[PDB]
């Protein structure tokens, strides 16, 4: 069955080299034009070029002409779209597409490759507890939580009481911040008889940076 | 250099029907080329919908219909079901080099498969151990809300703020309502000399506000 398949997330500071690539199965790879297409964050989709394997005839838009280098492998049915010199700009998700013939359309797609361009370095978080509050959860129960704050890459691992604290757990997914590191809180909800005589520690673990946090979250009193 | 104008966003509640328009130009649509449909199911690949205007390829419902006027495209959905909610992007191509394919700024349609559910707001202060490391984030975080899709404003004292200001965007929780949460850094210093800092989470017309003060 006719399938292009494109390379995964890719994570790049800016001034790399980057290449993507796009494998074609199903059809013949050489008679078909190859677009690539990028969305930015929050935009729509933009044509970038499009290269016809055969002979590699390549055409690109005027945006992208002597910004980016598309080319072909015929022997393995590839095509890969390339960056000398990567900018914070160029983060966006980047689409394969097979052109039709003679119509300006496409009828097969790519799942899109996300391309991220950072200054951010890996980074461990700092982690902040958030003292009890009763205010806006049920009846006799209280929440509680931390904030890990300040990493690079994604993910940290969250968990309560080593693991053994999973009821009423609710670890919130990251905010990416201006500064290119991510935030983010997990709390969990607690009966408000128990904050005196239960101890609540938040087990943080970030293994990009090797590090690992275990955080007492007491009453504020 | 062109691109298609579309809403951002479109609902409706199953079986009913939507439309999403599609805003072009004299040099594309206004110059008879013809407009092109694609559907992208979260985390998949776009899948060609529409054709010629108004032509289906097989594998694609009658439900899906297309429709082009003028400068302007449109797509119709009937009988929307919850496979329909999707990114839709329109296609179309123009005169110059830079408008060989011309795309539309893609369209969420949302699919009301569930009754509204409010948010839950809860709002943290800057923790003690925060402002001795010269820091200071107040936390709001949203959750059971539906549907997915949430404006956060600020105040410090009564007045609005969005410098310092990061806000997620929804995602679904395990019960398949929604969470989002807002940070706003401040300085400790600018923690304590305002009176109070609020959080005002706005959901489908209704609003909660929750308000924290350093001198708490």
């Amino acid at each position: 069955e006719v399938q292009l398949v494109q390379s995964g997330a890719e994570v790049k500071k800016p001034g790399e080299s980057l290449n993507i690539s796009c494998k074609a199965s199903g059809y013949s790879f050489t008679i078909y034009w190859i677009a690539w297409v990028r969305q930015l964050p929050g935009k729509g989709l933009e044509w970038m070029g499009i290269i016809y394997p055969g002979d590699s005839d390549t055409r690109y838009s005027p945006s992208f002409q002597g910004q980016v280098t598309i080319s072909a492998d015929k022997s393995i049915s590839t095509a890969y779209l390339q960056w000398r010199s990567l900018k914070a700009s160029d983060s966006a998700v980047y689409y394969c597409a097979r052109g039709v013939a003679v119509d300006w359309y496409f009828d097969l797609w790519g799942r899109g490759t996300l391309v991220t361009v950072s200054s951010a370095s890996t980074k461990g978080p700092s982690v902040f507890p958030l003292a009890p509050s009763s205010k806006s959860t049920s009846g006799g129960t209280a929440a509680l939580g931390c904030l890990v704050k300040d990493y690079f890459p994604e993910p940290v691992t969250v968990s309560w009481n080593s693991g053994a604290l999973t009821s009423g757990v609710h670890t919130f997914p990251a905010v990416l911040q201006s500064s290119g590191l991510y935030s983010l809180s997990s709390v969990v909800t607690v009966p408000s008889s128990s904050l005196g005589t239960q101890t609540y520690i938040c087990n943080v673990n970030h293994k990009p940076s090797n590090t690992k946090v275990d955080k007492r979250v007491e009453p504020k009193s | 250099q062109s691109v298609l104008t579309q809403p951002p966003s479109v609902s409706g509640a199953p079986g009913q029907r939507v439309t999403i328009s599609c805003a072009g130009s004299s040099s594309n649509i206004g110059a008879g080329f013809d407009v092109y449909w694609y559907q992208q199911l979260p985390g998949t690949a776009p899948k060609l919908l529409i054709y010629g205007n108004n032509n289906r390829p097989s594998g694609v419902p009658d439900r899906f219909s297309g429709s082009k006027s003028g400068t302007s495209a449109s797509l119709a959905i009937t009988g929307l079901q919850a496979e329909d909610e999707a990114d839709y992007y329109c296609q179309s191509s123009g005169s110059v080099l830079s408008d060989l394919y011309v795309f539309g700024t893609g369209t969420k349609v949302t699919v009301l498969g569930q009754p509204k559910a409010a948010p839950s707001v809860t709002l943290f202060p800057p923790s003690s151990e925060e402002l001795q490391a010269n820091k200071a984030t107040l936390v709001c975080l949203i959750s059971d809300f539906y549907p997915g899709a949430v404006t956060v404003a600020w105040k410090a004292d009564s007045s609005p703020v969005k410098a310092g200001v990061e806000t997620t965007t929804p995602s679904k929780q395990s019960n398949n309502k929604y969470a989002a949460s807002s940070y706003l850094s401040l300085t400790p210093e600018q923690w304590k000399s305002h009176r109070s800092y609020s959080c005002q989470v706005t959901h489908e017309g209704s609003t909660v506000e929750k308000t924290v003060a350093p001198t708490e």
